[PDB]
């Protein structure tokens, strides 16, 4: 029922803490969310849990903007 | 300067080597040189002691055929080591004489050969025993009493109604004394408790510096005999601490809280209050204590470093255990 | 030394008993006797009336069946405890009037009734409240302002522009405004950044003993109304402590924190900066707060202590907790 | 009360002034608190919409900012260092002391160098060498032969022992301690025997160290600490503790004995280390860390489990409490699903 | 021998009670000085003598030892 | 490639941060090779993974030595 984009973005919105409205594509975890170190990890991990994938890490430490997350599900 | 055979004797030690060797003082293995003393107590270091300079070496009735000095066998080295430290020691005393710019108040009882060094201030009603030393800038309030021999270094505090026992030391910067954190909430106001309790410490007791050890609210804060007390602690009111308890550096502990004899309480702890830690306990580095301990024995807490990236992820599994405890239960159940 | 009656409508208590008796002080349940009073707060002890030898006992209407002895009936005997100790207090003052050997500058300016200990420094531009006491060996650094009725035990620094509010009171070998934490990095060598901001300190603030609180880089460090802060804390620059907010021993805050109103901060904590904690949190002992504080309510952190053993076991396996979270993948999947 | 014209101080800032080099700048301030004379700085671009909110004469700034400027501004590379040196310039910190107090004690055999000066009440023993233009703040005691160069200063009430050593433009905060005894004492069948404590500490250049910080003298050889190094306050550094030059030790970190660290290390505050062991260089241990053991090689480390709610803390806590019995169950279904 | 007291057993055995103050309407916290892993981790020994799992939100209801009774019981 | 003795010292090597002479047979791993709480927990976890076996606690605390090491491992 939910697209690719809507529940990558609820994940990143429940892990932040944030607005909806907040999780525009082109936000950055740490300077516009306000993602702390160990927050950018817990919510790769919501990720893989979500769509139940495994992320290598090499790939992981490219994950830091909503845009970014949506691109690795979607192979984009 | 001491010849190493009235040295030997003096030490208890049986010697190998010439008797009338000139020691003039204490050093490292890998410092000593002509004229030092040193000592061996990891075996380990048995083949590297050619390589030493000092004049004699401190060790066992097994080391000695490793000897490659003068040699000094005894059952303790370690022991030894301090006992012929004590005797070589350079350290000078917190003060000598009655300095003029202190301030001593007239009711003041001072025994025989007392120092008190400059600018410190005595209150009315202390008694200071035969040979104390007060060091400069030292504060010791009203009717405190130090017993005979013991000496506080410079900047040292001693609050009012303290006791403190004889031979006892204590560094710079500490505060003995002061206000247990007492306080009554009154619909989110805090009321001060006043701390009308004293801190009793025994004799042979020995504190570092910037330590603090707070008075009890009613009844007393108290030092067993031969406890060692390390820099940086915060001993809360009303704690007991029983006979030759040892303390490293930065320990906290919270009010009401017994500790037994012989314990060994490792730096950075932290202790939870009203309850009883039983004789014969150690406890590790860094021990979050929250419950009573009951059996003697060696106690530990904590998960040490992890590269930073490990760490992160490390953490993350360990705050979310309790979903890898659920996922583990359901698992066992579609095999069943 | 009070008749008991009168003692009773002090506290406005309910009298029951003979109001001639005569109260001398304020002593613990087990070690009360005659001519002293106590407190019950916990119904447990009930029982352990019928074996104290206090003169009187502060307790509640549910209590009172249970008295052995004359009774003063309240709803918070521990707020009671508080405001009688307070009138029963044997505490003396850090000073009496005015030290000759206190060096004191012509500028300072010292309201009545002021008091001030053998060899403080009283420096350039100072102002002291009415009723102020200064222990003996204190500093107080140059435009400092004390307000009226706060006090300052032996041998308390307080730097330059620093403001204290009324009624404060700081206990010895605590540090107000060194300078903040700060530098700025120069390919690996450090530049100090002067640390101009000050420490502005409420009124009626309780501070106890080798606490140090930096002043701020550029605005102030603040600490509110009514905070009452343990020994041993560090309060660093630019950290802002909302009113009645109390501080347990031991803690270490670090710069640009802002924690607000009616918190309580268990001891040992560790509490990261540039963020803030609302009102009505209570984080308990040895807390890690790594991350702000949104919502009031109690938090906590740390895995207690286990037998060496075991804690070994522990410590290795959580290390490895990432290789058991995908050895439990790799098993769901199987069975799946 | 400062005074002087923003070309004059970008001048001596290095930098690119944007704007009237005829306005006269009194002090630093922050962005927030700023008035006209005031000049402040900006690193978080997240400031740039903020600037016109700011009431400063000039602002120190990127190239990148510029375009956001709402007044005079210092276009510069590093806006963080460049606050750092113009803060000095205007820096309004009283010193610790002027000239030599008539109630200080002042031992005959004590060498004063050119222009010290020395706090009312502070103690200087037998034997103590002050450099030129040292400053010894009020109360402060300093012991039997220790030398302390030139251009350091103490503020008040700091303790200096006997035969400890202290380098050049060095800065000491009130209530800290150097050279106490370690805590050495051998146990004698469950009796502690004290050891003297007959090293020293040998403290380097430009070293600043905070307030009620112990560092304590060796046993035998020295604790030492290397040149421009900076310790926050609380710290412990124990006896025989090596830090090398230009590590930063933040509050409260407690170090065993016989410690060494390497140059460059940032070490997190409230962190905790274990003795007679070794840290590289270039090493940043974060805040509470437990460092156990060696650090062989360069990076960020780290330990500990943050808060949770109370509630949650207390399962997690039981948990991994029970992590071996965890362990066991995961290895038996691992065999009997194989 | 019954549910009644293999639970009260339990309970004494975590608690570090006799048997005797282990009465039906003895509250953990209050009356069996419990303290804040006292709880979870009764319950957790409850979970598997009895073979249940208890659910969070019951298991903040079960503060006395006859609503431990009570619980085990319901689920066999 | 390796003989059980070449293995199970290297990971004692890799473990207590040794060189291939300190590896003695006779050598006890905290006496002699310096370990620390830690360590000889971790060698045993390091033994089951290398040699993909699985050593009960039972048997794993007479694993102090070498040779104890060596001695297991081949079993
Ligand atoms: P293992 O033995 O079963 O466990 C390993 C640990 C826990 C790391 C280890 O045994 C341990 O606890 N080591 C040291 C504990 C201690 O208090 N050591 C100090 C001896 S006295 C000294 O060094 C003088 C100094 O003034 C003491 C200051 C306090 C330093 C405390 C460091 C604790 C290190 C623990 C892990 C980070
Ligand atoms: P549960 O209640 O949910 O959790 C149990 C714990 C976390 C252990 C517990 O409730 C707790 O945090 N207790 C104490 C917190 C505290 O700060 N207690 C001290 C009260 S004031 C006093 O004792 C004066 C003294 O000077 C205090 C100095 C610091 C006290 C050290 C705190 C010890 C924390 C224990 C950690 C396990
Ligand atoms: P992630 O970045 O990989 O990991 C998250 C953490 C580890 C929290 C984070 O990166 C981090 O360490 N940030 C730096 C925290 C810090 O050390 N802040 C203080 C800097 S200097 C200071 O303010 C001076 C003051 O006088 C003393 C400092 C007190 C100690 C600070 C405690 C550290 C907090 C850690 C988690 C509770
Ligand atoms: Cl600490």
């Amino acid at each position: 029922m939910s697209t690719i984009e809507e529940r990558v973005k609820k994940i990143i919105g429940e892990q932040l803490g944030v607005k909806q409205e907040e999780v525009t594509n082109n936000a950055s975890f740490v300077e516009d969310l306000g993602a702390d170190s160990l927050d950018t990890v817990e919510l790769v991990m919501a990720l893989e849990e979500e769509f139940d994938t495994e992320i290598p890490d090499e790939e992981a430490e490219k994950i830091t903007t909503v845009q970014a997350a949506i691109d690795y599900i979607n192979g984009h | 300067s001491i010849r190493l055979a009235d040295l030997a004797q003096q030490l208890d030690a049986e010697l190998h080597g010439d008797g009338d060797i000139v020691i003039t003082g204490v050093a490292s293995m890998q410092s000593a040189q002509t004229g030092h003393i040193t000592f061996m107590v990891n075996p380990k270091y048995r083949e590297h002691l050619g390589l030493c300079q000092a004049s004699a070496v401190v060790m066992t009735q097994d080391d000695l055929p490793f000897a490659k000095s003068a040699a000094l066998v005894v059952k303790n080295p370690y022991l030894t080591y301090a006992r012929m430290a004590q005797i070589l020691d350079t350290t000078p005393q917190p003060a000598q004489n009655i300095a003029p710019s202190a301030v001593i108040d007239a009711t003041a009882k001072l025994g025989n050969n007392v120092s008190i060094g400059a600018n410190a201030v005595i209150e009315s009603g202390v008694e200071l025993g035969d040979n104390v030393i007060i060091g400069a800038g030292c504060f010791v309030g009203k009717n405190s009493k130090i017993g005979a021999g013991s000496r506080l270094w410079a900047n040292v505090t001693i609050y009012h109604e303290i006791q403190i026992g004889q031979n006892c030391l204590i560094q710079s910067g500490t505060v003995v004394g002061a206000d247990g954190f007492g306080y009554a909430n009154d619909r989110g106001n805090w009321v001060k408790i006043p701390q009308i309790g004293r801190v009793i410490i025994g004799d042979r007791v020995e504190i570092g510096a910037c330590t603090t050890i707070d008075r009890g609210a009613l009844d007393d804060t108290i030092i067993g005999n031969g406890v060692i007390i390390d820099n940086q602690c915060q001993i809360a009111a009303n704690v007991v601490i029983g006979d030759n308890t040892a303390v490293a550096g930065g320990v906290i502990m919270a009010g009401s809280l017994k500790i037994g004899r012989y314990c060994m309480i490792g730096g950075a702890s932290v202790i939870n209050g009203h309850m009883e830690i039983c004789d014969k306990v150690t406890v590790t580095g860094m021990g979050m204590v929250m419950r009573p301990i009951t059996e003697p024995g060696v106690y530990s807490s904590g998960i040490p470093l992890q590269p930073n990236k490990v760490w992160r992820k490390t953490a993350a599994l360990v705050m979310n255990i309790d979903d890898m405890s659920k996922r583990l239960k359901s698992l066992e159940r579609k095999v069943n």
